[PDB]
């Protein structure tokens, strides 16, 4: 259900990374399979050639933490007016304090050692349930209908 | 520009924001609304330095660069008990424990 | 603004806007019931001060086009801040 439309209509795009993260752009191919593209360093831009009706999402390259693009989850290139490229502004969301703490603990503790931390067992399961594009595509398909 | 502050006395910490262009006196009116002590019974400090009523928070060094929502700048507060002002006293927060081995 | 007082396990009093404290569904329940003070027997001042900075950060940056900076957490407090965030549902 979440897949690029095969328009073959070129759409020029600027990926603008306004986050402090290394960004992984992900293209949803015509089968709905996520295809990773080369990463963007923090505060950098990249001109890319895409197509009308193509679906993109953006993650932290290292952790797969979710990022926003134009303040939403999915970016669809549209018609270029007067040859002007479409801006994809990639930003940190406001993470919950809990999700932000899980990010910092995952950054400090090898996953073999989660079980050694002095916390309730439900929090081990929250650490172990890493952000993952495949999980989010499952969530997003149910929210679509 | 909004500046984001912690106004601190003893074991009291107020989180509030104010304009860079607003005055030390106007910040004492904020503190009055909350702690019910008039401006003339208040001294405000940046670190150990007494701030002048008529100065802007910007002129006292509270700027958007230094006084951020997620890292607010500290204003010291001292009260006049009757005749004279207590010394500026700010109780430190508790100490975190040692990093566990597995986080080193 | 209505303010509320949040008191840490070591007796530090944090006075924050009520609207900011209501970021926590747990705090909303403790203030409304089924008072303008809440005591946290389990949250020390080095953790509760950070929770209040999070409230300020969240209200400032929610629904904002202005580029959002990272909420910083020191390694030393991450574990206790995680347990507080989990209880407070924020
Ligand atoms: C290849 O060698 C140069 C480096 O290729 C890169 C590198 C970066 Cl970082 C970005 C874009 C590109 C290239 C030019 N474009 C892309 O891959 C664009 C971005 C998406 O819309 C999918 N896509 C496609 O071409 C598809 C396509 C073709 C047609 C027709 N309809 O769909 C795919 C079949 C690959």
């Amino acid at each position: 259900v979440l897949r690029s439309v095969n328009s073959r209509e070129p759409s020029q795009v600027i990926f603008c990374n306004r986050s402090p993260r290394v960004v992984l752009p992900v293209w949803l191919n015509f089968d709905g399979e996520p295809q990773p593209y080369p990463t963007l360093p923090p505060g950098t831009g990249r001109r890319i050639h895409s197509y009308r009706g193509h679906l993109w999402l953006f993650r932290d390259a290292g952790t797969h933490d979710g990022l926003l693009v134009n303040q939403t989850e999915l970016f669809v290139p549209s018609l270029n007016v007067d040859g002007q490229p479409i801006f994809a502004n990639i930003t940190l969301p406001v993470y919950t304090l809990k999700e932000r703490c899980l990010q910092v603990v995952r950054s400090l503790v090898k996953p073999e050692n989660y079980r050694r931390l002095d916390i309730v067992r439900s929090l081990y399961e929250d650490l172990e349930d890493h952000p993952n594009v495949q999980k989010d595509l499952e969530r997003l398909t149910q929210e679509r209908i | 520009m909004d500046v984001f502050l912690m106004i601190r006395r003893h074991k009291t910490t107020i989180f509030t924001d104010a304009k860079e262009s607003s005055t030390v006196f106007e910040l004492k009116r904020i503190v009055e609304g909350i702690l019910k002590r008039p401006p003339d019974e208040q001294r405000l400090y940046k670190d150990d330095q007494l701030l002048d009523d008529g100065k802007t928070l910007g002129e006292c060094g509270f700027t958007s660069q230094t006084a951020r929502p997620q890292a607010p700048a500290t204003v010291g507060l001292a009260f006049r008990a009757d005749d004279t002002f207590e010394a500026l006293c700010i109780e430190p927060f508790s100490s975190p424990p040692e990093l566990p081995d597995v986080m080193k | 603004m209505m303010y509320v007082k949040l008191i840490s396990s070591d007796g530090h009093e944090f006075i924050v806007k009520r609207e900011h404290a209501l970021t926590s569904g747990t705090i909303k329940a403790m203030l409304s019931g089924p008072t303008n003070e809440v005591n946290f027997r389990e949250i020390p001042s080095h953790v509760l001060s950070k929770v209040c900075m999070y409230f300020t950060y969240k209200v400032r940056y929610t629904n904002s086009s202005t580029e959002i900076p990272e909420f910083p957490i020191a390694p030393e407090i991450a574990l206790e801040l995680l347990m507080a965030a989990n209880f407070l549902d924020c």
